[PDB]
């Protein structure tokens, strides 16, 4: 497959909405690329929804575990969970091609979740502890005080990429190699 | 001929027999050795039985290694630097039992896994480098010299924590010895006392990659 | 048969431009990159289109690549379809006579509910993807983005004859024989 | 397969409702068959219901672009769009089979769309635009005046293959290899 | 070869998925594999599993007990219901888990409505306490609690950060990363 | 190779999913093959099934009793219904048990409502007789009780652990661990 | 190799699921690939089918008839209509059972209500008789009865136990089992 070139050149590839099944995907691509050339930069295209918070934090915790360096690379979206995996990359790495939409927003329940006030009372307790979880990731990634964080992530805050490297989403807006 | 280890060995039955690479051999060759290693037996292809009830029989294997060695193991883990070590012998240990008969492996008396080299010992491993330098500059009339700093030098640039010793028998060749061999030639240092100090000091720690030895030969 | 095509460096649209479609056109197109970066990509379009992110990954990809893409539409180029059939190389972007481009701004599939702080965003970037699109369509067609706007202002079928004459393409693929 | 043996003796296999996935295979069997060699006869067999118009058109430049012949017959069904491609054959070709039912009418909407009168005006001089191009297409493949086509097309036109072939659909009715 | 399958040839097991008849079944059928190939070598158990399921639970929990093989057990992003029994279910001085994992204990449940005679909900439901002290008494041989406090913790929904799963004694280390990045 | 063919290539069969014409099918095969490869060799049987299916019972049933292999039986976290049956199935100093399976065994039901006449509800009503009555009187000669028992043993949902599945004759053993862990 | 292919290796066709137009098909393919193999070896027939389908029936029903092989029809657990008249279709001298099978014989029924004026309800009942007459006529040049008491005991569900099925002419043993167990 044109994937399994990719990956042969050590790029894994995202893709897909970040869920159980697409993460579990690439927490396997991301240790057989560390136990092949542990020093060799593992590259990370993103086309991604997002959605899916311990699946974000499965593959971000993944990406940062290996020693390979994870070059993240956007390729037309990285909207929530995704975003989180672009910034997630290498300082000095993270690319975005030029008309990439990174898409930064507060962690969601889809849909309604029912239950007792003291179950209700837990549910929040934890998409509080994923919002402040996702503001301190996008904290250290990004340079922000997570408070500036939680002011942008208030609502949907698409970024272009040219001004998700001012905003240390990504560090460079990928130029293009021939001129078309 | 009756072979050229049952001779080497009926020649002189108390040896030290080593068997270097010894996983590069065909699997049907330890056959052979089996019963070497439990009756002290190698009767050559002339019939004559040879004694190896006094040998020291060595295998030398770089199996579990010759891949391993490169950091990092293939997914979570916790611990490295003796925890890496367990992960060293656990590879050994098994690529040894996929490679060998377990009937080869039971006649061994000591199977040694052996330590990566420590960034001590390689410190430890330039006196002895330098003096097989020093060694062959006794017979110029000259002295070698290497200063602490010197020491310090060679031992960090010398240091990958996965070969250990010879990447440094490289540094001091590529830094000391091809830097002193053409001041023999120029005949900058020729019988006297080269001193081998470090310059930019590499203020000791840190890189010290620009960093440069210099040789000065006095008395 | 489009493993032969692969091999000759065709990638094919084909289908419906979604995430699923974008991320198997840049896989096709950064392989071929590698294969031979100096030999042109041929792109077939028959899509539908749709997708503006999913648009912009095939789009910038194309426009990465050290390789001129041969743009050529095959019975339609719709919405996205089209802004990849204007997006190949000048001197290239064939069209089939016969073949239909279509231009219009960017819309929402369905509605999409939220507060009106929410619907302010998610407004303001239906204009930025329609500016996006306008802007990314005028240094394509030569136009003025402006010009694009009012003409995407409804849906534009372009005959091939007349989406040469809109910049679209460039030139109205000949047949080999008459037939 | 039997369609891979068909298909290695050169004959492209219509088969199924003309849309986006039957047009796209058709296209990339065209294009192989004209690599292979393109001075001998590709043949299509044709027993579609038809649909689509773009998908139409996009098999029909593509048999026309070919330096190869097409020989279409119409197996039991070519019916709009599908009876397009069959009169889209090359003359002294275009075979279909006696008991064939080649079926031209003007193009249609699937079901409803809706829109403001700005839009349907231009769906509908798009509809005009796919019958005057259906019927200019069936006029120089059937030698007819597109102004025949168009009364003719004005309902549903049913032809029988042996009144297809006075009609300029087909140019012979394919005459049975052993009586049975 | 697949990547899962070079995780299988390194000795990583995957939950991966929702606990079930049909992942209990691939797993237990690979611990038994991994027993049979190394019976000295650790199986590492990879969980991202949202849980669910209690004898698919102890299918896997017991099988995973059963081996010769100490069971490495580390959580990936999450570990809810089933599937952070299975992460405590480790090897002591094993059970790693990332440090954005999310460890989540909470008491058996029926998933919908079974209806019947209350004599039918009678054994439906002292098999539902069955399941929730069995739930408990595993839990506490392997976190080193007294059960009842397991109980009061897993009367609601208690989700655990890692840091404080290890404090709990789900998992025994946080696991550090090998680059900082 | 799959995980479950290195099971089938130790002649381990595996029930593991719902008993129903498509899983009895399979099983069926499995044993018949194994009884070609080595008749004198034991065929184990892993059993965590929901049940279900009459039938597809009797299918399994009297296919590993037609086999001249002993069938080692061996619950994994479930034998419900038509699986607790077939776990007594196995033979006598066989048929292991996971130490937290759950065996079930309840009278034979029918899922939904079948519609007929009265003369035709007479004859499934006879036939769920017959089947109720040959469950017992399989689960009797095979755990020693007498069937009377078994008929108000299973007059409800009875589960039973694997250590009060040995006392009650379903199983023989219940299964120790190979490690502590 | 699946374990289904070994047994068509050894002359094993197997019926398996619901007698329909994509099952018929199949096995008239199996009988005619073994009938060109081996015509003088005995092909056998695994049936646990619930029935259904008369012209299905009667494709499966001919073909194990033209066939010079000899047919050993073997009930698993189930042969219902049609699969209890293919069951009876076998070579006299064989058509086992396993000794829990349940066959059961009842007249032919149309699946839901078929509409139409009464001139088509006169023929698709004329045809629901054609089919009744002939499901009993081919079940008494089979089982020895007299087609009057097909009609009359398959006048309603007839459940047959195979020690009953052997009794009424359907199978002629049943099948002791090779191991005791
Ligand atoms: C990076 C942050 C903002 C995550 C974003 N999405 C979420 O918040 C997702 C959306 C979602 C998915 C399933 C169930 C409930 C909610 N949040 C979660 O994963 C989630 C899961 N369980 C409880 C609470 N939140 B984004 O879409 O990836
Ligand atoms: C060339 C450009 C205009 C592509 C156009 N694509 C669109 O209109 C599509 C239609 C669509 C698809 C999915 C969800 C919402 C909307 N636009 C988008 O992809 C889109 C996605 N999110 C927000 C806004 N628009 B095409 O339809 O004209
Ligand atoms: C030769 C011409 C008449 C082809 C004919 N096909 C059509 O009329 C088809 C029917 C159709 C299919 C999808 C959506 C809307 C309409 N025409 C079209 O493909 C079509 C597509 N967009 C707008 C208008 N017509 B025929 O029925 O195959
Ligand atoms: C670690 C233990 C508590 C596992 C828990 N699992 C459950 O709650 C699940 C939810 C469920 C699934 C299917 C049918 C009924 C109920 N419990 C069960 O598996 C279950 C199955 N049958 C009866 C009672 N409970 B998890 O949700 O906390
Ligand atoms: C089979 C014995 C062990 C007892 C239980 N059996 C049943 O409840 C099952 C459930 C069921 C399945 C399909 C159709 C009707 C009913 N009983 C039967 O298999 C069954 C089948 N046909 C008629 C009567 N009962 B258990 O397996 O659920
Ligand atoms: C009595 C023997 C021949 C078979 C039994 N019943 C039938 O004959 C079956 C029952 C059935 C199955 C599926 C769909 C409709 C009807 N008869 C038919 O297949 C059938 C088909 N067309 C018209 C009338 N009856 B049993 O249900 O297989």
């Amino acid at each position: 497959n044109p994937y399994n070139k990719l990956f042969e050149e050590r790029i894994i590839f995202l893709g897909v909405q970040v869920d159980d099944a697409s993460a579990n995907d690439i927490m396997a691509q991301l240790l057989v690329l560390e136990s092949l050339d542990p020093d060799r930069d593992i590259t990370m295209y993103i086309n991604s929804p997002g959605g899916g918070f311990t699946s974000l934090m499965a593959i971000y915790d993944t990406m940062q575990y290996v020693r390979a360096d994870i070059q993240t690379v956007c390729l037309g979206q990285a909207a929530s969970a995704a975003a989180v995996l672009l910034a997630a990359g290498t300082p000095g790495k993270r690319m975005a091609l030029p008309n990439a939409r990174v898409l930064i927003h507060q962690p969601s329940l889809s849909g309604v979740i029912q239950g007792q006030f003291s179950d209700l009372e837990i549910q929040a307790a934890e998409i509080e502890r994923m919002r402040t979880l996702m503001e301190t990731t996008l904290a250290r990634h990004t340079g922000k005080d997570a408070g500036v964080i939680r002011k942008d992530t208030d609502r949907d805050k698409i970024l272009t990429a040219e001004e998700a490297k001012d905003y240390g989403i990504i560090d460079t807006v990928l130029e293009y190699r021939k001129l078309s | 001929e009756g072979g050229q280890l049952t001779e080497k060995v009926r020649r002189k039955p108390f040896s030290v027999v080593l068997f270097d690479a010894i996983e590069k051999a065909h699997q049907e060759i330890y056959n052979s050795l089996l019963q070497v290693l439990e009756d002290g037996r190698l009767t050559d292809g002339q019939g004559r039985t040879v004694d190896f009830k006094n040998t020291v029989l060595i295998f030398t294997s770089n199996l579990g290694t010759s891949d391993i060695s490169k950091p990092v193991g293939l997914g979570f883990s916790k611990g490295g630097g003796e925890n890496d070590y367990e992960r060293m012998k656990q590879k050994v240990n098994d690529e040894l039992k996929k490679h060998f008969r377990p009937e080869f492996l039971n006649r061994i008396d000591d199977i040694i896994v052996f330590h990566q080299l420590t960034r001590e010992e390689i410190i430890r491993m330039v006196d002895l480098m330098i003096s097989r330098v020093a060694g062959q500059l006794k017979s110029k009339d000259m002295a070698l010299v290497l200063t602490d700093a010197a020491k310090a030098l060679l031992a960090k640039r010398g240091f990958d924590p996965v070969l250990g010793a010879r990447p440094l028998r490289r540094t001091i060749q590529r830094e000391i010895e091809d830097q002193l061999s053409e001041k023999i030639l120029f005949e900058e240092v020729g019988p006297g006392q080269v001193v081998t100090v470090d310059v930019d000091n590499w203020d000791g720690e840190g890189p010290g990659e620009d960093a440069v030895f210099t040789f000065t030969g006095t008395r």
